[PDB]
RNA sequence: GUGUGAAUACAAACCAUGAAAGUGUGGCCUAUCGAUCCUUUAGUCCCUCGAAAUUUGAGGCUAGAGGUGCCAGAAAAGUUAC
RNA sequence: AUUAACGAGAUUCCCACUGUCCCUAUCUACUAUCUAGCGAAACCACAGCCAAGGGAACGGGCUUGGCAAAAUCAGCGGGGAA
RNA sequence: GCGAUGGCCAGAAAGUGGUGUUGACGCAAUGUGAUUUCUGCCCAGUGCUCUGAAUGUCAAAGUGAAGAAAUUCAACCAAGC
RNA sequence: GUCCCACCCAUACCCCGCCCUCAGGGUAGAAACGAUGCCCUGAGGAGUAGGCGGCCGUGGAGGUCAGUGACGAAGCCUAGGGCGUGAGCCCGGGUCGAACGGCCUCUAGUGCAGAUCUUGGUGGUAGUAGCAAAUACUUCAAUGAGAACUUGAAGGACCGAAGUGGGGAAAGGUUCCAUGUGAACAGCGGUUGGACAUGGGUUAGUCGAUCCUAAGCCAUAGGGAAGUUCCGUUUCAAAGGGGC
RNA sequence: UUAACUGAACGUGGGCAUUCGAAUGUAUCGACACUAGUGGGCCAUUUUUGGUAAGCAGAACUGGCGAUGCGGGAUGAACCG
RNA sequence: AGACUAAUCGAACCAUCUAGUAGCUGGUUACCGCCGAAGUUUCCCUCAGGAUAGCAGUGUCGACCUUCAGUUUUAUGAGGU
RNA sequence: CCGGGACCGAGGACCGCGCUCUGCAAGGAUGCUGGCGUAAUGGUCACCAGCGACCCGUCUUGAAACACGGACCAAGGAGUCAAGGUUUUGCGCGAGUGUUUGGGUGUAAAACCCGCACGCGUAAUGAAAGUGAACGUAGGUGAGAGCUUCGGCGCAUCAUCGACCGAUCCUGAUGUAUUCGGAUGGAUUUGAGUAGGAGCGUUAAGCCUUGGACCCGAAAGAUGGUGAACUAUGCUUGGAUAGG
RNA sequence: CCUAGUAACGGCGAGUGAAGCGGCAACAGCUCAAAUUUGAAAGCUGGCUUCGGCCCGCGUUGUAAUUUGGAGAGGAUGCUUUGGGCGAGGCUCCUUCUGAGUUCCCUGGAACGGGACGCCACAGAGGGUGAGAGCCCCGUAUAGUUGGAAGCCAAGCCUGUGUAAAGCUCCUUCGACGAGUCGAGUAGUUUGGGAAUGCUGCUCAAAAUGGGAGGUAAAUUUCUUCUAAAGCUAAAUACCGGCCAGAGACCGAUAGCGCACAAGUAGAGUGAUCGAAAGAUGAAAAGCACUUUGAAAAGAGGGUUAAAUAGCACGUGAAAUUGUUGAAAGGGAAGCGCUUGUGACCAGACUUGCGCCCGGCGGAUCAUCCGGUGUUCUCACCGGUGCACUCCGCCGGGCUCAGGCCA
């Protein structure tokens, strides 16, 4: 019953909705509950960091285009280029997208060279102390200032390029040839011209002959 | 607060300020938007002119990011420039550099063009542009391209 | 100072009549009639079917018709002396 | 449509009989009545004398008059629109 | 009304039941209401019942034609009316 | 019926005092002021339904009075006082026994005469209605604080064998017997009781149950149903019992 | 628009106040925002419709009761002050 | 006989949905101060009810703009009681 | 110009207007005297006296009503909370604004810090493909508080004539994948537009919707269970009824 | 969390209403059918055994190894990888132990109250003891300390070792992949799903670069992305039903769960079921000895206690309602408003203050100067001198002014 004015309303209770109430009073109280989870889980993996290695992404829609972030695991082809066993790679931390592939060259070169640098920084203890091998460390090198985090020590360096530039006077190019307006007008009519067009010059070849 | 509400000025007054003759009773006139073309119709046609009926066609499954297209006015592209740089420029210390401003990365698509902008030469790069726009860009003596 | 019915004075076109000035936007004036949804016809040669084309089909934009007489417009037979 | 027998079925008349009546009178038992013992309920705005007037057009209360003397027992069915 | 491969009736279904340890002098469904004397005319209306020569109407499936297909158009057509 | 003198009183008119509301002014080289204060001037005041402003009380929370109190806190009674127009606040006298207030902010299950309102308690009516079916009681003695309704003796009566007699099935569950007894119950009384307190009491080869089947109920073989479960009782089953 | 700088609207510049061109009042100027109650009315002078008439039914301008006490009509919502 | 089915029958009793809906009756809790109404127009299966306009309160803003007026005078039009 | 009587005494140094001018009846009362210094004046309560005074709450044009509820007392007792809107008041930042989904840390459900994304706003209009806001010192005219060198400049806002962007109807240049593109100029048309940004978060009040929704109230409807100890009908097995 | 009250459905009415992308929490991958070990069923339940094995049975209509699309099989080629046993030390659980006044005076039945003097504190959270106790008692804070059981994690050491098994780089060529299923028609139900999103019943019923999907029905020609009809697996998430623990701007005996108590008890119904009322003596029972009246219940004296104005009908004990005593009124109601009168009862105020003159008493000390300190820098304080017609306090007499109520 509409008295005044007032936009027109649409409040969805109309069902039994007071048995369906979720209160949130433990907010504080989980998260203590996570740092803890947190903490024990450090103290297991006892000279390795937390987290597993990702590789680099680009975001997949025409919206978000511009952006990169973090994926699932680097592809089968990225760590063979690496020279990587491909079994022994989830073992030292780094992960596996059993169905990612590689379409372009710049993700692949961009993943390889993660891969790279990783391994040089990578310690490696043998698997029993008595008996070296010739893959281990040399137990010289072994005492260094380690990481844990490995979400910021290997994060995403800058997602968006660069926002502007400069250049020397004189060196700014032309246009296309016809300015860059017009461009766009032509090139829309014509694809919205391919079928009628492509077929108006093959009946004509096909008959005349 | 409930301690200063008109409820504790109506104690000691029968009928709690809703009168005496209509007396508040449950739902008089139906509960919510009822009546709307019978009892109704003289509200919902003094306002909201338009409810009813149905016009335009349909679109199934509709995916809002191929229409993602955010647009930028021509007198706020020198805002684009931190300040430090921006007053080197407009104050005429530089003389032989120009700025490629990417539109993009600020997160722009298409550059209209509404206001005037000062005659120094620039670069733009945008996905879309106006007609408008592509005048005034060029009289500065600058160009824009297309990036996709 | 909402809608429907009806009416008045111009504007831009194409016409009728008269030698001409002029007159003509239905019946000399006061009554003779109809919303949303759906169906159907006329118009451009127009927009869409959202991976890309060509022809069928369907959906859109503007103007009429199919009707509500309880006429600002629900789809509707009785009895109770239990 | 008639119909013998049957009926705590409805209706009319006749003989015998009677307090149904003219027209009322008397007698007996058990209460009511008084005392010792026991001992409730319905109901209740405040309460409780009338006549006329006006008023929501039939007052216990208002206006104008009549009047008006403590505390109480057994009956009665006008009123308290009980 | 009914000769059991059946009539009347129960059940959500069933290798389920009642009439039925039954068979027309029987079972089931209705109306009037001892005996005596009788029980007239109306099949237009509403019902019930009977035979399919008649083709009037007519669903799904099936048949024929057009189209590149979705589809459309035609005959044929059981019971009931 | 007409005319003429004086006189009587409304919350109306005039003058004065006081309250509130509204409006207009003055107040810093500050010897100055809850400046939200003070001082000067003018007009106005009725009110249901309804709107707004200001103040007063209750249960809790933060801060502060270096607050009150077993030499008496809270609560309750009081034709004993003071303040405010008012909701209310403060004190005197009596009773009582362990906690409680003032000020500024925060907070709410926050103020009662009604709703044939809910629970609990108490009145008038009122020592009133009434304790009237089934024929009925009386004399002496004993116990006892106390006798119409306890016991003994003697009279007078009723039920009148389809009984107010003598025994049982269902149902009841210690009501049966003895000894003792304050209050409560026995719509009057009560030494009496089917009431109260303490103890005791029900013996089966022959009386019954146990055995057999009737109307009927339920397992098994099977088939339905999503399923709790419905049908099925000799049925389309390889179903037993006797001797040495 | 007219035969036409002939008109029509909007304008530049200048002139006319010595007295801004009837009375009275200005104890109340203009605009905006959000919202409560109400949507059964009744009475009276004058005008007046149906009805034999009514403390009947229905209208127009204005004033009242409802929402309001006080003095008078002895009493009485509407009368006089 | 609409009779009986545990004092219940023209559709038993018990718990849950369930605080079932009501344009309809009944109630709705301290004080003071200022302002202060309507029963009327249009629409609704509308007539015991709603929306809409009107009457009312509060908050302001623009000036203190000097404009206004339920009135009179003077000049000049319309009406069919 | 002379008498007679009644009610009142506000204010609190001078400042003023004046006159009959060693002073005054001129911007508000002083002087002399008597009795008593306590129940005397004054106050509270009970009663008699003169005048006045119908029972509260409610619906209603109209209530003290022969309209309804109410015997009395004590305690309980009714516009609340959430989500979403809207206008107004206070606050922070301001072309931006918003930490708390999450992480770091902690005297641990408190307090303090951190940033990628995201929401609202900064740009509209069409059904849609699409297109997308300056001729002028961001225009002209009439008013406008304020400022001013006195000539003038003129904020907010009101009225009016214009300019620009999108939609609709006409017009159709240079060009050319010869059928594509739509420049320029118009139109009693149309928009929740531009024309030197005003928003975001939060606090408090009124109002609206859905919710049990200010509190108490139906005759009905559905799901799942329990009853033939009364009564109805029937089956199996028993019993009973003078004398003429 | 956002997308989003959006696309969409709807007598297009009331109303209903998802998904992709993006940020974060938590992260983990894998096994079967389809192949001939064919130079050796290499596999497994049960029984007996001395622990080494044996026997029957299952099974060739297929039990182990090998392979699961990321591939893999078959070939070359050279490299690399793989077993056991100890084990300091650390982390969970229970159990031993922990600082300081009962000092002095007053009120009180009893100090845990008031006053004076002390002490501890990584401990001043809470409770008890005859009233508000840091130091009377239990506990509370911190890291060790007494003793014991079972597990986990783990620095680093001691030991074997091949043709058994595993990993990488290249290749001519091969490369098995789930049927009454997928799909279509039709019917019902459901969803935002619209010429039909999922599910189910009936009819028809496939293929090998095949098949499904690509949100508008159909034909023709391209494109993109996966590989169904077999299977397993922790964490981020829900919940106060079960066992325990810690807390609150919650309620305070008609409230809070129906139940603070011998409460799902007493009680009602044939039954399913319905279902209450009821907390508090005092610090300690010290719960009234004995005399006397009475048949007894009980009363009166006399006792305990700080109090019996706490006596098992017990803290405090209001109103409705009742009794006694005291005061007053009443000719068919009472109550109430304005104003006197009588009677009873009662709060205030006044009972002196300031000033001057004369006389007496007592005292240290008025003006002025010097030194020191502070401060608003010109106004004051402290120390000394100052010694009677100066100053101060009191008493006695006299005088002016003012001060209560009615006139």
């Amino acid at each position: 019953a509409i008295k005044h004015n007032q936009q027109i309303p649409n409040n969805h209770f109309r069902k039994h909705w007071q048995r369906r109430v979720r209160c949130h009073f433990d907010q504080p109280g989980k998260k203590v509950t996570r740092r803890l989870a947190r903490r024990a889980k450090a103290a297991a993996l006892a000279p390795r960091p937390v987290d597993k290695l990702r590789p680099i992404v680009r975001c997949p829609t025409v919206k978000y285009n511009r952006r990169t972030r973090l994926g699932r695991g680097f592809t089968l082809e990225e760590l063979k280029a690496a020279g990587i066993p491909r079994l022994l790679a989830p073992t030292i931390g780094i992960a596996v997208d059993h169905r990612r592939k590689n379409l372009s060259e710049e993700s692949l070169a961009a993943n390889v060279q993660r891969l790279k640098d990783y391994k040089a920084r990578l310690i490696l203890f043998p698997r029993k102390s008595n008996k070296p091998k010739k893959a281990d460390t040399p137990k010289d090198q072994q005492t260094a200032e380690t990481t844990t985090s490995l979400r910021t020590s290997f994060g995403v360096e800058q997602p968006l390029a660069p926002g502007f530039t400069e250049i020397s006077k004189s060196e700014i190019p032309a246009g296309i040839e016809g300015g860059a307006y017009r461009a766009l007008r032509k090139a829309r009519s014509d694809a919205r011209l391919v079928g009628v067009r492509e077929k108006r010059a093959k009946e004509k070849a096909e008959a005349e002959a | 607060p409930t301690r200063f509400s008109k409820t504790r000025k109506h104690r000691g007054h029968v009928s709690a300020g809703k009168g005496r003759v209509g007396k508040h009773r449950k739902h008089p006139g139906g509960r919510g938007m009822a009546g709307g073309q019978h009892h109704h119709r003289t509200n919902l046609d003094k306002y909201h002119p338009g409810y009813f009926g149905k016009v335009g066609m349909r679109h199934f499954h509709l995916l809002r990011n191929h229409y993602w297209r955010p647009s930028i006015n021509i007198d706020k592209l020198w805002s684009l420039v931190p300040s430090d740089v921006r007053e080197q420029y407009l104050s005429g210390q530089k003389k032989d550099t120009a700025p490629v401003i990417d539109l993009l990365s600020h997160g722009y698509a298409k550059l209209l063009g509404k206001g005037r902008l000062p005659e120094i030469p620039v670069v733009v790069r945008a996905r879309y542009v106006s007609a408008e726009a592509e005048r005034k860009v060029k009289e500065a003596g600058g160009v824009v391209e297309l990036v996709a």
